[PDB]
């Protein structure tokens, strides 16, 4: 459900 | 993602503190970064719940991939996150709701009767 951040 | 032609306040670290911090107003925003496909997901509902709550709580977004000092203070690690801006402006809760304009928008309700109920006392 979420891409990870950076 | 987001532009002048819809009701989703775009929020930089050049208007974040003024816009929503300094604000009487419930806000929800929203956190994202664009090349994120959760994140592109939400955009059409993001932009309905805006629409349907003009003028009644305030909805914004964070480009926090473009401005991650922001997504970094909110401890924002992933998009899109969602963040509630109730009474005290110093404790926003995180949504986990669903993302359909409708989940949004009973979740926006709920915290705004809980502002309004605190105004009272
Ligand atoms: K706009
Ligand atoms: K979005």
């Amino acid at each position: 459900e979420v891409c990870p951040a950076g | 993602l987001y532009s002048s032609s819809d009701d989703v306040i775009e929020l930089t670290p050049s208007n974040f503190n003024r816009e929503v911090i300094q604000s009487d107003s419930l806000w929800l925003v929203e956190f994202y970064a664009p090349w994120c496909g959760h994140a592109q997901r939400l955009t059409p509902e993001w932009k309905k719940a805006a629409t349907a709550l003009k003028d009644v709580v305030k909805v914004g977004a964070v480009d926090a991939d473009k401005h991650h000092s922001l997504g970094g203070q909110y401890g924002v690690q992933g998009f899109p996150t969602i963040k509630i801006f109730g009474s005290n402006k110093n404790r926003p809760e995180d949504y986990q709701g669903g993302r359909t304009g409708e989940a949004i928008v009973d979740a926006a309700l709920s915290a705004l009767r809980q502002l309004v109920k605190d105004r009272l006392g």
